[PDB]
């Protein structure tokens, strides 16, 4: 499904500026 | 939301918010899960202790709403509910297990850049991800200390492990909950708070860059105290239910 992918950021290959803290979370 | 940062336009797409018709108000938070479907908190729509049992009449929703004093014209997205549904095992009267709500749109939401449903956990999406010490994201509108904001505020905050949420509180906890938050020694804070119930838990998956709801902002004791993480349905828990209403057959 269209679920999950933000037009504005995964879309256009760009992160938001905290989606890092997540993925650094997981290590 | 406590301690949180104004939202980035676009950033949480599939945020709702539920709104009471007349006289307006905003009641809560939720969250697009398909272009008909939100996915929110029992308790926003059913709480005989503080007088609430809302009928689909009652509400209404907005979506793509970045600013709660403008009106972003052709961005935000208005819309009736044509049916709602709590979990039948929804219990109000001790510990707001399985509180979690379904609400039907009356006409389907276009996608734009700026409205988009987030993911619902499958199996393994949930077994990876919900780990203590993983990281998810809260967003919401309501209040920011234990008014609200003008912006949608968003907080990532650790997941916490069971037995800490257990011993956190006097409250029967189950499986169909979890708790996030910061060690009351380790700098940072953040919390949910009222008005934020029915908002999203979300995770961005590392496997497929999708991100996930894997829970819904339920309950908590005050906003933000140390030593008191705030509650969570747990949305891959009660999934069957979403599925049984949503594929009635
Ligand atoms: C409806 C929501 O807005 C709100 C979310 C509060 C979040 N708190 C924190 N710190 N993250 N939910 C509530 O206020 C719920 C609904 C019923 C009462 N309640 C509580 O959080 C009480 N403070 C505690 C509670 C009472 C009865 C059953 C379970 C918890």
């Amino acid at each position: 499904a269209d679920c999950g992918l933000r037009p504005l950021f995964e879309k256009k290959s760009l992160e938001d500026k905290t989606e890092r803290e997540l993925l650094e979370s997981y290590i | 939301i406590v301690e949180g940062s104004d939202a980035e336009i676009g950033m949480s797409p599939w945020q709702v918010m539920l709104f009471r018709k007349s006289p307006q108000e905003l009641l809560c938070g939720a969250s697009l899960i398909s272009d008909r479907w939100v996915l929110t908190a029992a308790h926003c729509l059913l709480y005989p202790p503080w007088d609430k049992n809302f009928t689909e009449n009652d509400l209404l929703v907005r979506i793509g709403k970045h600013s709660r004093t403008r009106y972003e014209r052709n961005i935000e997205k208005i819309s009736m509910l044509e049916k709602i549904y709590i979990h039948p095992r929804y219990n109000w009267r001790e510990n707001l297990d399985r509180d979690i709500a379904l609400m039907k749109l009356k006409k389907p939401v276009a996608f734009s850049d700026y409205i988009h449903p987030v993911c619902l956990p499958d199996r393994e999406t949930a077994a990876s991800l919900l780990q203590a010490g993983y990281k998810g994201r809260v967003t919401g509108w309501g209040n920011l200390k234990e008014g609200q904001p003008s912006v949608l505020q968003v907080v990532n905050l650790p997941i916490v492990e069971r037995p800490v949420c257990k011993d956190s509180t006097r409250i029967r906890i189950t499986d169909n909950m979890f708790c996030a938050g910061y060690k009351p020694d380790e700098g940072k804070r953040g919390d949910a708070c009222e008005g934020d119930s029915g908002g999203p838990f979300v995770m961005k998956s590392p496997f497929n860059n999708r991100w996930y709801q894997m829970g819904i902002v339920s309950w908590g004791e005050g906003c933000d105290r140390d030593g008191k993480p705030g509650f969570y349905t747990h949305v891959f828990r009660l999934k069957k239910w979403i599925q049984k209403v949503i594929d009635q057959f």
